[PDB]
């Protein structure tokens, strides 16, 4: 899975 | 403005265990003793004080055997080997001493700290 | 076993990264339109179907330059190398195709099945 | 740190 990595 | 893939990194260490496991790379073996352990060297330099600064003298670097002192339990460094691998520890009445003794030896800094905590819980 | 430490993978790949920018036991060159990219054949390996499969066999394990073939983007290998060693990727309007195309080379399934959901979101 | 594995 992806996340937004901030 | 970046996108990351959680799982990406236990993945990698994952597939590096299975290729420690098929002797696929491996550079060097660890020896306690008549005990002997097949690894990465780029794994116990990113996970160990100890094999991070002799490492950093490429003749060490290039040894192909590396003896440990004998006095080391060589559990105490199967446990801490495959926590390299794995992230994972079984942490336990039975072995916390040995644990932290061979983690102390091998500067592995987490590991110690987590070690005195729950000594000091059963004090 | 049941104690894990949750930075552990995450450290590990940040220090081979490091490994890789000090050109430390690094194995291999890859070449992509004459472009070179050094890096650890395990870290290849670990992350790319194509170079699990090439690596499995011993003759080509052995290889110090490997050369990718000449359509691929240098610059799509480059992020996708960097991926590898970081668990990050820009993924944006301008490099999706090239990533994309060049993941699909790799074998790098999490990363071609991000960027076919990226594409469908824009018809 | 350390964490329940789960
Ligand atoms: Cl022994
Ligand atoms: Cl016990
Ligand atoms: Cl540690
Ligand atoms: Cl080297
Ligand atoms: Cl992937
Ligand atoms: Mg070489
Ligand atoms: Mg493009
Ligand atoms: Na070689």
């Amino acid at each position: 899975d992806w996340c937004l990595f901030g | 403005s970046q996108i990351q893939f959680t799982r990406h990194a236990s993945d990698v260490l994952l597939n590096l265990n299975r290729l420690r496991s098929r002797d696929i790379l491996t550079d060097v073996v660890i020896v306690v003793s008549r005990e002997q352990f097949r690894a990465h060297k780029t794994v116990l330099m990113a996970c160990s004080g100890l094999f991070y600064s002799i490492f950093t003298d490429q003749l060490k670097r290039n040894l192909s055997v590396i003896n440990l002192d004998p006095e080391i339990n060589p559990e105490g460094f199967n446990i801490l080997l495959d926590f390299m691998y794995t992230s994972r520890l079984n942490l336990r009445e039975g072995n916390i001493m040995a644990v932290m003794a061979t983690a102390m030896y091998l500067q592995m800094e987490h590991v110690v700290d987590t070690c005195r905590k729950f000594i000091k819980a059963s004090e």
